[PDB]
RNA sequence: CACUGACAGGGAACGUGAGCUGGGUUUAGACCGUCGUGAGACAGGUUGGUUUUACCCUACUUAGCUGGAAAUUGCGAGAAAAAGAUUAUCCGUGCAAAGCGGACGUCGGGUCGUUGGGCCUGGCGAGCGGUGGGUAGUACUUGGUACGCUCAUCACC
RNA sequence: UUAAUGAGAUUCCCUCUGUCCCGAGUUACUAUCUAGCGAAACGACAGUCAAGGGAACGGACUUGAAGGGCUAAGCGGGGA
RNA sequence: UAAGCCCAAUUAGUGAUUGCCCAUUAUUCCUUUGGUAAGGGCGGAAACAAAGGAGAAAGUGUAGCCCUUCCGAUGUAGAUGUGGCCUGGAGGUUAGGACGAAGCUUAUGGCGUGAGCCUAAGAUGGACCGGCCUCUAGUGCAGAUCUUGGUUGGCGUAGCAAAGAUCUAACGGAGAUAUACUCAACAUGCAACGUUGGAUACUGGAGCGGGGAAGGAUUUCGUGCCAACGGCACUCGUA
RNA sequence: AAGUUUGAAAAGCACUUUGGAAAGAGAGUGAAAUAGAACCUGAAGUCGUGACAAAGACAAUGGAAGUACCUCCAUUUCAAC
């Protein structure tokens, strides 16, 4: 019989199967539609989870409630070294879809993009690209090349270059890892030989945030979200938890199924993997691209806020440490923990909202610690608060005896 | 009184035991590790068993069993360290060896050739169940055949 | 696919040439679909190796909107409880061809999945058939000897790239490109298939009479 | 009764008890009414009244290892490849054009055999390069790479 | 009819709360992995489905659709 | 331009009346078996050494006297027949066995439609036993939630989770610090026992404290001892 | 419940060697030691091992007809045959 009530089915039946992803790196699964009309550009970059804050901004809004009103915005603050340019990829079309040409290989590869073709690289004969190496600038590797490239150019449709992380950069001490992320940006834009000249321009150099974003935009996110192991049906799935009397247990699915199908559906809701799934994110807006702190100590200075401090908080960023680096900030929240490296993509809803077209003007972004309950937004507000402390006082007396 | 004859009688050693009092099925496992092992190769095995650097892989008496990653060195996902098993083995590896030196070999030339394990007749006790059943707790021997022959 | 450095060192030491199996190549534009799907299939049953082409270009009788719904109602069957491991309805119209033969083959025998394996399907013409031999038809299944003409008939690329086939706008081109080159290739040697001709006509004239005469009576001269 | 856009109707062993629960029905105790001489009866009312087992196979959920196109074998040779002394005898560009633009050489020698024969190898030089040293001035997120000249070797030779 | 008494049946009220809205976090012992030890129940043969007929609800049969092999933890839809 | 429906046909206004596929059916051939079976032969025709042959029984039934000729052969329950098979004994009669009997084993062949029989080989066994006629019966197993004994997948699985707990050094013990080469040690002898000293904890006098009854009956004590038992362990023990 | 039914005879395995022992490896007695002690024979079932046959998933088994490979088996031929 039917049944008695109704509500609406726990879970998404399109994110199945809820297994853990076959890459820890966010990979975009399609890019943005191709525009043959703009300028060649790049629609991707890899940049690593920090930590979140919190900013203050006015709204300019027509018609809410909060119109010239300051909000209170949650953001993500993401570090981006800029990615070097090793490769480019060419893709044929296909009527059984893209199938890449070939590869043209930089001159000159760095270790952190070798380190990645190998499980132990500091014990290993580092041999990589060795013979590539010798091969590509004789007569016969020049003409191979050469041959590479006019393949692109007659029968390529998708141009991509072959980008890397740079972790020595990123000189970040809770990430582990030494060996060089490695993904493919697609080049939209132009037609094929533009996009292939754009790419030889690209090749053997550095690529920074802020050519391939502006603040303002919108980007989608891909990433992994945070891992939890085996969980049951009630955080799995949101199932409903059973009443306090039951028998045998209460978090689970009280029926997984009717007599007939004479077998478990794929739609009922069973204890399983939960966390570590890839997921694309749209729609984040870009608060900010701010520079390496090398570079511009006051990056987390406004116009509406005078005082003198960095993007990273008191105490620096739970698990994570200081923001060496270029950074993006974007609104809202992302799926990962800190130190995954995620990948931002260039939108590919439209982008034609009032919300997704607003002018971001920042006026205050917290610094305070984000240990404890955090009260000080910079180092000197704390000691014009306290003053002369045992311990300085200590250290004076060593100093002027 | 062994199930193989090995090639020269002359250049090969044999050990035997018999009830062992380990498990048939753990011993079965072990011993079965080591056929085609030259000696001293086994004997590190062993010794790096009992360390828990290395696994006994287990076949066909692996039944919901844990995995692990040491198991991989044998192409297998499931493998245990049962040490009562190891120790009976090594003491049966050093008869051979005594044999072998008594017979005038060499024990860093030998290569077991012929490893084989058996139930042994089983020892009875009992168990006390619910409901005022007695069940049978049994214990399952095993008898350890082998001989190597020098290369 | 890929040949094993095995089988490329066999090669190598046995120093044979370069063999290609006896293949036969169906041109399958404008055929009923049933109807040489029957044939080919009683040809693979008998050892036979077919490859067809231009599978986008079959006909099936009757309005593309039937058509439509025909498939969508065989897209309808799934295993409820696992759609993986359910029914799987390939949109291509070669992969349509190749699963009308195989439900007109004993497939769960070895028989039927060996006639099966020698059966290749592609939409269009692909680079590595162009150039292996003169193409064949079935006579007994084409449209304009089986369909009366008056009555509508379906293409079956328009109505796969209706019911989820994303690659006929890329077949489209690759015809247009492969029609165009070899448009290109045969006004080209026009001057060698005349000089050919020519040179018959010649030859009619420099031979034997003797010989001219059983051509005459033969009807080859 | 009250919200709501609406509070549609049904099936799945009258879905679903080794999923639960056990209020009801339907044991044994007991009370009432009626019936029966009685023991007792009542699809009449009432109160109290053990809810056992998965470690097997499938299904489902995740989680690992691993071969395989003659779906393990045949040696049983099919490219969504190139386009040529039958892919062999160079490389680009051009439309499977017409044409066009480029290729390191010298002097021997140690074998197998139309054509300035094929294969291998020595002596000199020449180049495009790799790997190090010496020395500039730059570029790049600024410790690490590249680029200019000059030696050293090494590979194509 | 009845004060008092009741692990007796019922209704309401104050207080109180994770009974619930609506779940979250933490602990010990398990499960989980290992060493040693080591059973039982059950066991025709075996175990992917749809529909058909059929002793009128098939794992075997007909016609189709699936199905590479072997494993660990769970689970209670089926094994009437 | 059906591979649908209704009519027609058999290579097509050409010259006559069988397109093709499939049965345990029809026809025919071979073989078996049984008849309400039908007949022939059976008084050895004559001749014939080794260095054409063999048989020929007056018979229900056999390896059926022999030959020829017809007809029928499925079948639950059930009946009957069988010079039909098999088992333990008894009268007889023929054999066999230490140069290997019964039992047991088999890719071990042969014969029989079959029940079965016989041979071969055991790198099996070590002392009985086979064929035929008759007599006799505790005379043939796949299943009875069959009986007894053994084995077995499940399965190294479920589990061995109440009563808070053990650590450390030394001594004892075979129970270790146990290694082929390369070699400082860790990455190759782990884990586990008893006693003593320290440490830590629990019982908390309605005690895992001292004594008794009932019940038990040597469990008490010392020495030795570790096969089995104390569901892990033991060098300890109410063994 | 249970034949102590080893062998003709204990001649019941001295001695060497490894092992803490149990035992093992040799040696020896015996016609035999898979006749080594509650030991004549030693079946079936189940299990181990070496060698070989292969083999997807059609549960397996099964019939009929071939073929590939093997065969410690049975016959018949090897010359005016
Ligand atoms: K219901
Ligand atoms: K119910
Ligand atoms: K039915
Ligand atoms: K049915
Ligand atoms: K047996
Ligand atoms: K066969
Ligand atoms: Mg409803
Ligand atoms: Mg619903
Ligand atoms: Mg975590
Ligand atoms: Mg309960
Ligand atoms: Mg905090
Ligand atoms: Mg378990
Ligand atoms: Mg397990
Ligand atoms: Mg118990
Ligand atoms: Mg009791
Ligand atoms: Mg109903
Ligand atoms: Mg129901
Ligand atoms: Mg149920
Ligand atoms: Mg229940
Ligand atoms: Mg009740
Ligand atoms: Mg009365
Ligand atoms: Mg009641
Ligand atoms: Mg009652
Ligand atoms: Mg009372
Ligand atoms: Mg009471
Ligand atoms: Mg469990
Ligand atoms: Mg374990
Ligand atoms: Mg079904
Ligand atoms: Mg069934
Ligand atoms: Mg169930
Ligand atoms: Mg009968
Ligand atoms: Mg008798
Ligand atoms: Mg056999
Ligand atoms: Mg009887
Ligand atoms: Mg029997
Ligand atoms: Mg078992
Ligand atoms: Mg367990
Ligand atoms: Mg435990
Ligand atoms: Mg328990
Ligand atoms: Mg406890
Ligand atoms: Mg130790
Ligand atoms: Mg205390
Ligand atoms: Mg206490
Ligand atoms: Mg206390
Ligand atoms: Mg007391
Ligand atoms: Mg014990
Ligand atoms: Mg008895
Ligand atoms: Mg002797
Ligand atoms: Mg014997
Ligand atoms: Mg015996
Ligand atoms: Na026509
Ligand atoms: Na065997």
């Amino acid at each position: 019989s039917h049944c008695k009530f109704e509500h609406p089915r726990h879970g998404h039946l399109g994110f199945l199967p809820r297994k853990r992803s076959r890459q820890i790196r966010g990979r975009a699964r399609a890019f943005p539609k191709d525009d043959a009309t703009q300028k060649p550009h790049l629609t991707s970059f890899m940049v690593f989870k920090a930590g979140m804050t919190h900013i203050v901004r006015d709204v300019d809004r027509p018609g809410s409630k909060v119109n010239k009103k300051e909000v209170v915005e949650p953001v993500t603050i993401l570090e981006a070294p800029p990615m070097v340019i090793v490769g480019i990829v060419g893709y044929r079309q296909t009527p059984v879809g893209l199938k890449t040409i070939g590869t043209v290989w930089a001159h000159h590869t760095s270790v952190e993009f070798r380190r990645r073709y190998y499980k132990n690289w500091k014990q290993s004969a580092q041999l990589a690209f060795s013979r590539q190496k010798q091969f590509a600038n004789t007569k016969e590797g020049k003409v191979a090349e050469a041959r590479t490239l006019n393949a692109f150019a007659k029968k390529a449709s998708v141009i991509r270059v072959i980008a890397h992380t740079q972790l020595r950069k990123l000189r970040n001490h809770r990430v582990g890892v030494k060996k060089a992320h490695v993904q493919e940006i697609q080049v939209n834009g132009g037609s094929v030989a533009a996009k292939i000249a754009l790419a030889k321009s690209l090749l053997e150099k550095e690529v920074r945030v802020d050519s391939v974003f502006q603040q303002s935009e919108a980007c989608d996110v891909c990433s992994v979200t945070k891992g939890h192991g085996t969980e049951g049906v009630v955080k799995r799935w949101g199932v409903a938890c059973l009443p306090r009397k039951t028998h045998r247990g209460l978090r689970k699915v009280a029926c997984i199924g009717a007599w007939h199908p004479a077998r478990v559906m794929y739609t009922v809701a069973r204890a399983g993997q939960h966390g570590y799934h890839h997921r694309t994110q749209l729609n984040k807006k870009i608060y900010q691209i701010g520079r390496s702190v090398a570079v511009e100590p006051n990056q987390a200075t406004t116009t509406y806020d005078l005082t003198a401090k960095t993007i990273t908080p008191m105490g620096g960023f739970v698990g994570y440490g200081t923001v060496r680096n270029d950074y993006v900030m974007l609104k809202g929240s992302v799926s990962g923990p800190r130190r995954r490296v995620m990948t931002l993509r260039r939108p590919m809803a439209p982008q034609t909202s009032r919300q997704l077209k607003e002018k971001i003007v920042l006026k205050f972004i917290d610094t305070s610690s984000k240990i404890g309950h955090g009260r000080f937004q910079t180092k000197k507000e704390k000691n014009q608060w306290f003053g002369p402390l045992k311990k300085d006082r200590i250290r004076r007396e060593e100093r002027l005896r | 009184h062994y199930s193989r004859k090995p090639q020269v009688s002359s250049k090969s050693a044999k050990a035997k035991v018999s009830d062992l009092r380990c498990h048939y099925k753990n011993t079965f496992e072990t011993a079965n590790v080591i056929n085609g092992m030259p000696l001293r190769k086994a004997q590190q095995l062993y010794r790096q068993v009992l360390a828990k650097t290395r696994c006994i892989p287990f076949k066909r008496y692996n039944g919901k069993i844990g995995r692990t990653a040491q198991a991989k060195e044998w192409g297998q996902t499931k493998g245990r360290w049962p040490r009562k098993s190891v120790v009976a083995m090594m003491s049966l590896l050093k008869n051979a060896e005594a044999n072998a030196i008594e017979k005038g070999l060499d024990p860093n030339q030998m290569v077991i050739k012929h490893v084989q394990v058996d139930q042994a007749a089983r020892m009875r006790r009992r168990t006390y169940r619910a409901h005022g059943r007695i069940t049978p707790y049994m214990c399952s021997p095993c008898h350890v055949q082998l001989f190597m022959s020098e290369k | 696919a890929f040949p094993s450095r095995k089988d490329a060192f066999r090669a190598q030491r046995k120093g044979a040439k370069k063999h290609r199996p006896e293949i036969i190549v169906i041109d399958l534009k404008d055929h009923v679909l049933g109807r040489a799907a029957a044939v080919v299939a009683k040809q693979l049953l008998l050892g036979k190796k077919i490859t067809v082409v231009r599978c986008e270009q079959l006909n099936i009788a009757g309005t593309e909107i039937r058509n439509k719904i025909k498939y969508l109602q065989y897209l309808r069957k799934r295993k409820l409880t696992n759609p993986t491991k359910g029914p799987f309805h390939h949109r291509a119209p070669s992969d349509v061809f190749v699963r009308t033969v195989r439900s007109m083959l004993p497939r769960y025998t070895k028989r039927g999945m060996k006639a099966l394996n020698s059966l290749v399907a592609y939409e269009g013409i692909p680079p590595n058939v162009v150039r292996t031999g003169g193409r064949v038809v079935i006579p007994r299944a084409q449209r304009h000897v089986c369909y009366r003409s008056e009555r509508p008939y379906t293409v079956l690329g328009n109505m796969c790239k209706h019911v989820g086939w994303k690659y006929s706008d890329v077949v489209a081109n690759l015809e247009k490109a492969r029609v165009e080159k070899a448009s290109r290739h045969h006004e080209k040697q026009a001057k060698l298939r005349d000089a050919w001709k020519s040179a018959r006509k010649e030859a009619l004239a420099k031979m034997p009479k003797h010989n001219v005469e059983v051509l005459k009576k033969f009807g080859y001269a």
